[PDB]
């Protein structure tokens, strides 16, 4: 029996739980009768004997071994609550007070050993990374509840001012892509700013969009992050702030609405000189009326609300009554300067004289969605029956009535249960379809 | 592999001034077919 | 196409497996998993997502079988190295895709028995794995996804962490991964995504930009683009043109007709193996009775040098995957279809081709097709007597006897 838990031809095996010996030695080399653990502790004339070391040893052969790392790899070792060998290691046995009285000069050892990678030029990409993740990963499982031990945001701003005299080129490379994997969230806001401003002195953009887009909004910092986008411009950015943190999705549509009616002077949410360009609002209403975070792929994070802001904005698109300003007011907005024509459905009027075809070619993307499908509610016949009643009345130069006219017919080519139309109405159709003096669509006249 | 070994050379002095032996608190005692049994302390003092 | 001549030159046998006989349904479960040959008397097999078998095709009866990982663990590719380890790779929904390896000549009985992990971590799980390379020597794996990322993993994977994930380069538009081939071991990596065909070097010293830009006006789709080996080229497929990309980058541009690719793969750094589908032909003339029925896949052997077609022969339902290996100095390709066949293609004896081209009456083309491979001499003078009297039967003598000038000594 080597202790009270631990027991010993050519390996200590404790006796709790299973019985697997703890290592091997070479006793031969030692001029090993074979059988001739006294108070812990142990050739052909000469009396040697054997003794257990210390940790703090091993971390300073390592450091004469010229790599920290194995020593950061036994440390994170013996920090696991499997230590069979604690009371013969010089520990305290409880895991408790031993990760308190630990990990301390794990973290001062951790910085000691960028400093010594820069010291001697080490620049290479693939030692920092490693050693830079390990630590992140360490220090995250370990859930600091207890006294010092700064969190890892206060590290990372520790780290930055190391490299200094172009020597950030890549630390803020090795910072990114860690956002990108994903293993932390919530950084510091200088640290950001900093990383913001290193990528704004380059063409990215397209790293900073993950950079935010995995990390939690838990961290809000909102003021920051607007004062950085409205700088930059950075308008896809901008109106995803207000989609998710801000929770109004009537807003950036307003603000939209209000720069494209020569109105700018009213616009909140884009202030700066740079204008986003008009295809956002014929791109974003795409998103949101099929489901889907602008600009990302993903649908919708809670699933019932989701209903909510789709029958919201299907209410509101094709209204008819001019809506006031959003949310509880007494005044309502006008798509035109003057108010005393009769809005017949104004918003949508607007929309498709802004642009036809981007406008029928969101309407024909919307309409193979699930929106429309029955499952006030909108269905496929309202919308026909809107386009059909707006393809008279002389108000379009033909340049869209005849684009109007194709979009129905192929509208109506496909009906299981799209739509039932009248004789007489397809005739309106028929007839604009081939007497218009455009050109330019004559092949797609002939196919559809 | 912590196990960093110790030798004392003053066994083979003694003996010239290895069946079987046992350390007590502070010495070991060692029995052979001479015997006299030969108490040795850690401090290389001597039955 | 029908401008070349028709041959048969490859010996070509199809088999069906005998186990489908009864409920032992060696090929009966949708598999689409792949598989990989090892040699030519050995096959493996993954079925249920997480088990694999191995089976000798020789008797068709079950070696050893085993089950590994945990579940959600959709096998999506598997294939062997130049060594012998027969990675494995497969992917979850919610969970990260997790690779790991195994030995050859070592099977595993228990759950894990594994001898690495490799532990790909995109931004949370979305966007499923497409075409990957790996090294041949074990050293850099580059992974493309389906949305435009690409990631690549050095240091050593046999013995180390497969760690390094640093990602290069990001395409924008949002375009999808089509081919991700790696050039000679050394240092080279070739990238596609339906448009701007990349010569990325792995070096990582790369500005998150192409490393050297060529033909960024066109691309090509899934699973179109082939490797040779020996010559460190870059066969692969265009709307009319075939490319021989080196590692510097050259350009032996073709002429062909071909519109209905989709799939291609070399053989022996001279001939290509491709397979066409068309379903039928619609124009105003005929009339489209109802769906009509696919038209099985006519598969064609390409063959560089002198222009020639090797065969043209039909399957029965379809093709799932190819492994096209053989360790002797002849190679053999393998195809298996929807109900799983084993067609067989080897290359035949060079007197039957040179017996079937003299009976084609091809002569002169023999000629050098004997002096490709460097016949002997009285095979050389044979050739020539039976080309000579071939001409003087005819009723000219003229070159009858310039062919009998060397005809002596016989």
């Amino acid at each position: 029996w080597i202790d009270q838990l631990l027991l010993g031809i050519s390996l200590v095996l404790h006796p709790q739980h299973d019985f697997k010996i703890l290592l091997r030695l070479d006793f031969l080399i030692h001029d090993l009768p074979p059988n001739k653990i006294s108070r812990r502790s142990f050739t052909n004339y000469s009396f040697k004997i054997g003794k257990f070391v210390s940790w703090s040893d091993i971390t300073l052969r390592h450091i004469l071994k010229g790599d920290y790392l194995g020593a950061l790899e036994f440390i994170e070792s013996l920090l696991q609550p499997y230590c069979p060998l604690a009371n013969l290691l010089k520990l305290d046995n409880n895991t408790e007070e031993r990760t308190k009285q630990l990990m301390e000069p794990f973290y001062n050892l951790s910085l000691a050993a960028l400093r010594f990678l820069i010291k001697k030029d080490n620049a290479d990409y693939n030692r920092v990374y490693q050693l830079l993740m390990v630590v992140v990963r360490v220090l995250q499982q370990s859930s600091k509840k207890l006294d010092s031990i700064p969190s890892l945001d206060v590290f990372l701003e520790q780290g930055l001012e190391f490299f200094e005299l172009k020597d950030n080129a890549v630390y803020f490379e090795v910072v990114a892509n860690i956002v990108a994997q994903g293993s932390v969230t919530s950084i510091s806001p200088v640290l950001f700013r900093s990383i913001i401003d290193y990528y704004a002195k380059e063409e990215n953009l397209k790293v900073i969009e993950d950079l935010i887009i995995m990390l939690n909004p838990t961290t809000l910092d909102v003021d920051l992050a607007v004062k950085l986008c409205q700088k930059y411009n950075l308008f896809d950015l901008l109106i995803y702030i207000w989609n998710k943190i801000f929770d109004d999705y009537q807003t950036p549509v307003v603000d939209l609405i209000y720069r494209i009616s020569n109105q700018s002077e009213k616009c909140v949410i884009f202030n700066g000189p740079q204008v986003p360009p008009e295809t956002t609002i014929f791109d974003y209403v795409t998103y949101i009326l099929t489901g889907r975070q602008y600009p990302q792929n993903l649908s919708i994070s809670p699933s019932d609300k989701c209903s909510k802001i789709q029958r919201e904005l299907s209410a509101f698109i094709f209204s008819g009554f001019s809506i006031k300003w959003p949310s509880n007011s007494n005044h309502k907005l006008y798509i035109c300067e003057n108010p005393e024509e009769e809005p017949a459905f104004p918003y949508f009027h607007l929309l498709l004289k802004s642009n036809p075809s981007r406008f029928l070619a969101m309407l024909n993307e919307v309409f193979e969605a699930s929106l429309f499908n029955d499952d006030e509610l909108v269905s496929r016949q309202y919308v026909i029956d809107l386009l059909l009643d707006a393809m008279k009345d002389t108000g379009n130069s033909d340049n869209i009535r005849v684009l109007v006219a194709i979009f129905i017919a192929t509208s109506i080519s496909k009906y299981p249960q799209f739509i039932k139309v009248s004789n007489q109405a397809l005739d309106c159709v028929v007839n604009t379809i081939c007497s218009s003096r455009v050109q330019g669509i004559y092949e797609i006249s002939q196919i559809a | 592999s912590v196990v960093s070994w110790t030798t004392l050379t003053h066994v083979y002095s003694i003996l010239g001034a290895p069946t079987c032996l046992y350390p007590t608190a502070t010495y070991f005692l060692m029995g052979t077919s001479k015997g006299c049994v030969l108490i040795f302390n850690y401090n290389e003092h001597l039955i | 196409l029908s401008s070349w001549r028709q041959f048969q030159l490859f010996e070509n046998i199809p088999i069906r497996d005998p186990n489908f006989g009864g409920d032992s349904l060696l090929y009966s479960d949708p598999t689409l998993c792949a598989a990989t040959i090892v040699d030519p008397q050995t096959l493996i097999i993954a079925v249920n997502s997480n088990i694999i078998k191995v089976v000798k095709l020789n008797q068709s009866q079950v070696i050893h079988e085993f089950q590994s990982f945990p579940h959600d663990f959709q096998i999506t590719f598997l294939k062997v190295i130049n060594g012998e380890f027969l990675v494995a790779l497969a992917e979850s929904i919610g969970k990260p895709s997790l690779i790991r390896v195994y030995k050859l000549e070592k099977l595993p009985n228990r759950e894990q028995l594994y001898h690495s992990q490799v532990e790909l971590k995109n931004g949370n799980n979305t966007y499923p794995i497409s075409v990957v390379s790996i090294s041949n020597d074990l050293s850099c794996i580059v992974v493309g996804f389906i949305n435009g990322k690409i990631i690549l993993i050095r240091g050593d994977i046999s013995r180390d962490r497969g760690s390094q994930q640093r990602i290069i380069y990001e395409d924008p538009s949002k375009e999808p991964i089509t081919a991700l081939f790696l050039n000679n071991d050394a240092t080279a990596c070739f990238a596609a995504t339906t448009s701007r065909i990349l010569l990325f070097n792995t070096t990582g010293r790369n500005r998150g930009r192409p490393s050297l830009v060529l033909n960024s006006k066109n691309g090509l789709d899934l699973n179109c683009g082939s490797f040779n080996p020996a010559t460190n080229e870059f066969i692969c497929c265009l709307s009319n043109f075939i490319e021989f990309f080196s590692s510097s980058g050259k350009k032996h541009q073709f002429a062909f007709d071909l519109s209905l690719r989709k799939r291609i793969f070399c053989v022996d750094k001279d001939h290509i193996l491709i397979v066409t589908e068309e379903t039928g032909v619609p124009t105003t003339s005929i009339s489209v009775n109802e769906l009509s029925p696919t038209i099985i896949n006519r598969i064609f052997i390409i063959d560089a040098k002198n222009k020639i077609i090797s065969l043209n022969f039909v399957v029965s339902s379809a093709i799932i995957d190819i492994f096209s290996t053989s360790q002797s100095g002849k190679n053999i390709t393998y195809l298996l279809t929807s109900e799983g066949v084993m067609h067989r293609i080897t290359p035949k004896s060079l007197e039957n081709q040179i017996n079937i081209i003299i009976q084609k009456e091809l002569y002169p083309f023999a000629l050098q097709l004997a002096k490709q491979h460097s016949l002997s001499p009285l095979d050389v003078q044979e050739i020539h007597k039976k080309y000579g009297d071939y001409l003087f039967k005819k009723g000219l003598r003229k070159e009858a006897t310039d062919q009998y000038i060397q005809c002596l000594d016989v």
